[PDB]
């Protein structure tokens, strides 16, 4: 059988973990009460009496965001224990969960994740979803992945990640607990998939409609991503990618794994019913440069592999020609060590409406996840916002007083820097 | 406000006790009643694991070695039903 | 059942229709005060959004009743000669059960109807056949898009059967 | 059939007595004024194990209830699920035999222990047919130890042929009401191994850890502790009861659990054990309950398994099952845990199918386990008994009703014998 | 406050 562990770690992870789990309980027809009034399992545990329960582990220090879960209109459907929350919040401070009070919810969640790991088989991919430039998401997160990389070895993990925004950003702190957080991207992942705040803001106030995009449309529109990535896993389809093609088609060389998502087609009701949304332009819409949702400018820097979920009403005749589309425009450019770089898919499901969300149900939908030679210049400007902190060492009490030992701030800046170093050594 | 206290003056009433949970989750995922609902824990107390009794226990003798003419029926009721060749082939 | 007795539904010229009428098109209550500069504000928009799809069309697609919360008799009628779609008579209960069932209430839940939340005067719904919560547009709510959330109208969606 | 009598014993064990009477009488569908309910033939045809029918039709219990207090008496007379209890079996004694060995075993429990043999004697003679006795006691107090291991013994000398099963209550260091548990335990059991061939020790520590973290519960009464305890009552002899599969008994039991025979004393185990907040929550299923029977805090005894070795265990499963995952659930156990099994003992599980569930359940156990763990609470409490047999503590209130020092160090050295025993075989 | 989720089963309040 197939399953994927959905470990929701930090206040972002909690946030946008009610918001897919909301529709992985709409597209298979589970009721919060876990009844259905074989696919619900890769997502679902049955327990005997339809009793379906979710296959993940709220994480979070602090009890505000997952209390609110249990008190809210899934308060039942997840596991009580299956939630697991702390007693106090990080407070922005990697050194708080990575060398202070997270152990004591380390050992609670590696129990309940090594629990749900054995009840059954397959085991395909740990998706993990965190804020990277917060602080229990960051510090928790990287104890979490480096005690899953020895104990559970050689199983794929995703990293769904909420990565710092250049001009939008909600904390001070973020230039130094995102440098201090890719040394577990880059040594403890096998898919690193980037989205951040800016590049979903301004896809929704000029594609969705909404001057008013909160967070709960944002954790909507990364929903979307997460499950026509995991469509293919469950649902019967034409030819199919799953998690371990997903990594033998996308990850060239072995530290190179930092990657963007697209998702199309993302437009309202009162406008989709206007247009073809055909197969050749919901993927030229996909690779439209201002739509993925990473501020990555496409255009300096080559491809190198993608991945087009498809999921619908597509036809494999249909996608060759939307490839050869994509292949000769020439804005997308293409490294030259990689001819063929498309490994496309197609289910059959339509993709699944919110009712009361802000989009209409479409028949088939892109979303493509892509390696570029840009996501160099995505790492770094916080590689130049590092810069103007350490020159006087700001914020550092707060860090070395926990736990942190001064050296790996350097520690991090040459994993970064040598990270950047082999994007433009790639490309040639 | 205060025009809305007039009617809760000991408030104990129980008309606005507990009536209103006013955050961006109920804001935004709700539908129409399904958060206050009671759970179902047992009707025999704190062993009883779900609900089950007397009703149900049937002994594994009687359970699968009735009459066939019966067994016949319920599973009928639930879908019962060098090489070498026909004459045909040369 | 049936949502809309056999005379509570009055259209202009002050005839009498049924829900039998109603089929086939986008039903939606329009929740007002006579005296709120926030419907004030609104009633043109919907007037001229009402008017130009409706009229750009084959068939009658949405149709909008309006339920008041005037004051009294006189400003429901003056508010109702300004106002040219379906709506129902003050008096009848049918508004008072109407407001308890799609919570739109005035602040005043408190002296008979002491429920919790409120959303108030405006509101455009656009309803179900027996009384769904078809889809709520956000005039003055979490998104409170003022005088362009009549584009937000899913009018082939929503349609009572 | 096979009757077995029950006799509960102190105010300890009328209050496990009393809730075994609970339990029981709903696994049997039988109301409180005594009447049967329902159209439940798999829980009547062996109906004479426990109870007796009696001129209207009632189905009266064959218990006896012993106590030198008007104390617990009347409080389960006017409990529910009272009534049922005969109004001739109820023999008082109003005085009073506060904490002491003295006052229940070699005077005052002496006088009125020559009528409870009465009613042992008349309701037992009446029928031919008994499999065993249970009685329930507290060994860390006055008349639940004294005039509880006093119709132990007594008991012994006139059947000298059949079972006698003890549940006992041993002291419960941390959590200990009085001060007279070391002098009152230590001097009972070098009964519990003599004239004793089937002994249950539960703690009232493990009955509070089971609560506080396998239910997590806040304000655990004392009903409800007792409701573990007759839970694992009625598993352990829950083939008496209703036919099965691989059919168990109480002298199954005995020959196949009990190495030389004074090692007789057993943890017990009954682990469909989870709270109401994840009831419905769990895939009640043979390789579950079998990970939850296995580690340390299920088991209703203080004493860690996991620092000694089974020598012999039980496994008496209730429910509908299939029986190889019982057999190889038992096997795979043993495997993982290859030094916590002896390896002059093949196979140390005992398995069996009660078929019935428990009430309310699809699916149970009770793990009823011989280990060398349990020198570890013996030392425990022999530990105790030194630490004021040295000083002199206090001792007038016992040798003042006439016993001998001389008494007191035989009682030792007989339980510092069960230490060893232990060890040698460990 | 501790398990507040369970305590209003056994005993509301
Ligand atoms: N996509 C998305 N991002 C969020 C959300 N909430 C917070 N963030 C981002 O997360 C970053 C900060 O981390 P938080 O999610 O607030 O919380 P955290 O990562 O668990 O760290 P703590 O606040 O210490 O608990 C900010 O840059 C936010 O932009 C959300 O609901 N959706
Ligand atoms: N598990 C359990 N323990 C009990 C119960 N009643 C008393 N105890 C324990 O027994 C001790 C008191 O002994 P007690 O039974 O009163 O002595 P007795 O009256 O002379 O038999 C206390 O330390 C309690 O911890 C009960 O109902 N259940
Ligand atoms: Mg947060």
């Amino acid at each position: 059988m197939r399953e994927v562990i959905s470990i929701h770690v930090g206040q972002a992870g909690i946030q946008i973990g009610n918001a897919c789990w909301e529709l992985f309980c709409l597209e298979h027809g589970i009721q919060p009460d876990g009844q259905m009034p074989d696919a619900f399992n890769t997502f679902f545990s049955e327990t005997g009496a339809g009793k379906h329960v979710p296959r993940c582990v709220f994480l979070d220090l602090e009890p505000t965001v997952v209390d609110e879960v249990r008190t809210g209109t899934y308060r039942h459907l997840f596991h009580p224990e299956q939630l697991i929350s702390g007693k106090e919040d990080a407070a922005n401070n990697f050194a708080r969960g990575h060398y202070t009070i997270g152990k004591e919810i380390v050992d609670l969640s590696l129990d309940r994740i090594r629990k749900l790991a054995d009840n059954c088989t397959g085991l395909q991919g740990f998706l993990m979803f965190n804020a990277v430039g917060g602080g229990t998401g960051s510090g928790l997160g990287c104890l979490l992945l480096e005690r899953l990389s020895v104990d559970y070895g050689k199983k794929s993990k995703l990293n769904f990640c909420s990565w710092p925004s250049p001009q939008v950003s909600t904390a001070v702190v973020e230039p130094y607990n995102s440098v201090l957080s890719t040394h577990s991207l880059l040594e403890h992942t096998d898919v690193a998939v980037m989205l951040d705040n800016e590049a979903i803001y301004d896809i929704c106030r000029r594609n969705l409609d909404i001057e008013r995009p909160t967070y709960t449309n944002l954790n909507r529109l990364i929903a979307q991503v997460i499950s026509s990535l995991t469509a293919s896993l469950r649902f019967d389809g034409a030819l199919n990618v799953d998690v371990t093609e997903f990594q033998t088609n996308l990850v060239p060389y072995p530290r190179i794994h930092f990657m963007l998502s697209s998702y199309a087609p993302i437009i309202s009701a009162e406008k989709a019913y206007h247009e073809q949304l055909s197969v050749a332009e919901i993927t030229n819409s996909a690779f439209e440069p201002a739509s993925m949702m990473a501020k990555c400018d496409p255009r300096h820097g080559k491809y190198m592999a993608c991945c087009l979920m498809y999921r619908g009403d597509v036809v494999p005749k249909d996608v060759n020609a939307a490839v050869a589309t994509i292949k000769t425009k020439r804005t997308i450019q293409f490294v030259d060590w990689c001819p063929t770089g498309f490994k496309c898919g197609i289910n059959y499901q339509p993709p699944t409406v919110v009712p009361g969300g802000d989009l209409a149900k479409v028949m088939r939908a892109v979303c493509m996840i892509s390696n570029s030679t840009a996501i160099a210049e995505v790492f770094s400007r916080m590689d130049h916002k590092f810069d103007l902190m350490y020159a006087k060492r700001a914020f550092v009490h707060w860090y070395v007083g926990e736990g942190m030992e001064e050296g790996e701030f350097s520690e991090a800046r040459e994993d970064l820097a040598a990270l950047e170093k082999d994007y433009e050594e790639v490309g040639i | 406000k205060l025009t809305s206290w007039r009617i809760p003056h000991p408030l104990y009433t129980e008309l606005p006790q507990g009536s209103k949970y006013e955050t961006h989750y109920r804001q935004s995922y709700d539908y129409e009643d399904w958060a206050r609902r009671p759970v179902r824990l047992s009707k025999y107390g704190l062993l009883g694991h779900d609900d089950s009794g007397a009703e149900s226990w049937t002994t594994e003798t009687r359970s699968e070695y009735e009459p066939p003419r019966l067994r016949r029926d319920q599973l009928k009721a639930a879908g019962q039903w060098m090489a070498i060749h026909v004459s045909r082939t040369h | 059942l049936i949502l809309f007795p056999e005379g509570s539904l009055k259209n202009s010229n002050n005839t009498v229709i049924p829900q039998s009428h109603l089929k086939g098109k986008s039903v939606a209550l329009y929740f007002a005060d006579g005296a709120d500069p926030k419907c004030a504000s609104l009633l043109p928009f919907l007037l001229n959004y009402y008017r130009t799809m409706n009229e750009g069309g084959a068939n009658q697609k949405i149709e909008i009743i309006f339920v008041s919360l005037d004051r009294d008799r006189e400003a429901f009628e003056s508010h109702r000669a300004h106002m040219p779609w379906l709506s129902i008579d003050l008096e009848n209960p049918l508004t008072e059960i109407l407001k308890r069932h799609f919570r739109v209430m005035k602040e005043y839940e408190v002296p008979t109807y002491g429920y919790g939340s409120r959303t108030g005067v405006p509101s455009v719904i656009v309803i179900g056949s027996d009384g769904r919560e078809a889809q709520f547009l956000p005039i003055c709510s979490g998104l409170e898009e003022g005088d362009r959330a009549l584009l937000r109208w899913d009018w082939r969606n929503t349609k009572f059967a | 059939m096979r009757e077995i009598v029950h006799v509960q014993g102190g105010q300890c064990g009328n209050q496990i007595g009393a809730k075994f009477w609970e339990v029981i009488s709903d696994e049997h569908g039988i109301d409180p004024t005594g009447t049967y309910c329902g159209d439940s033939d798999l829980q009547l045809e062996r109906i004479n194990v426990f109870y007796n029918e009696a001129t209207g039709g009632r189905f009266v219990p064959r218990a006896i209830l012993m106590d030198l207090e008007p104390g617990t008496m009347d409080s389960v007379r006017a409990g529910p699920f009272g009534q049922l209890f005969r109004p001739d079996n109820f023999v008082f004694g109003q005085t009073g035999a506060g904490n002491n060995w003295a006052k229940g075993h070699y005077t005052e429990g002496a006088e009125l222990i020559d009528s409870v043999l009465d009613v042992v004697r008349k309701e037992a003679e009446g029928c031919d047919c008994l499999q065993g006795f249970q009685i329930t006691h507290s060994l860390g107090g006055g008349t639940g130890s004294g005039m509880g291991t006093l119709l132990i013994s007594k008991v012994r000398e006139e059947y000298p042929d059949r079972i006698m099963e003890t549940f006992s209550v041993f002291p419960s260091p941390k959590v200990s009401d009085t001060v007279v548990e070391p002098y009152n335990a230590t001097l009972s059991v070098h009964q519990l191994v003599e004239n004793a061939d089937e002994v249950q020790v539960i703690d009232n520590e493990a009955l509070y850890d089971i609560c506080f973290r396998t239910l997590k519960l806040t304000t655990p009464t004392y009903g409800d502790l007792n409701h573990l305890v007759s839970a694992a009552m009625s598993g352990v002899t829950c083939c008496l009861r209703f036919p099965g599969q691989l059919n168990s008994d109480l002298r199954k039991l005995a020959v196949n659990l009990i190495p030389f025979p004074r090692l007789h004393f057993f943890l017990i185990g009954f682990a469909p054990l989870t709270s109401r907040g994840s009831q419905q929550y769990r895939a009640l299923s043979v390789p579950e309950l079998t990970q939850q029977m296995f580690d340390a805090k299920n088991m209703m005894c203080a004493s860690d398994p996991r620092h000694g070795r089974y020598l012999t265990a039980s496994a008496m499963f209730r429910g509908r099952m299939s029986t190889k995952e019982v057999d190889e659930q038992m096997l795979n156990v043993q495997n993982k845990n290859s030094s916590y099994f002896v390896e002059w003992i093949p196979n140390n599980m005992k398995s069996s199918v009660c078929d019935i569930p428990p009430k309310g359940l699809k699916m149970s156990v009770t793990f009823v386990g011989n280990s060398t763990a349990i020198q570890e609470m013996f030392k425990r409490v022999s530990d105790q008994f030194t630490a004021m047999f040295r000083r002199k503590a206090f001792l007038h209130w016992y040798t003042g009703e006439g016993m001998d020092e001389m008494e007191f160090t035989e009682a030792e050295s007989n339980m510092n014998d069960l230490v060893s025993e232990y060890q040698q075989y460990q | 406050r501790e398990d507040y989720i369970r305590s209003l089963t056994p005993r509301p309040a």
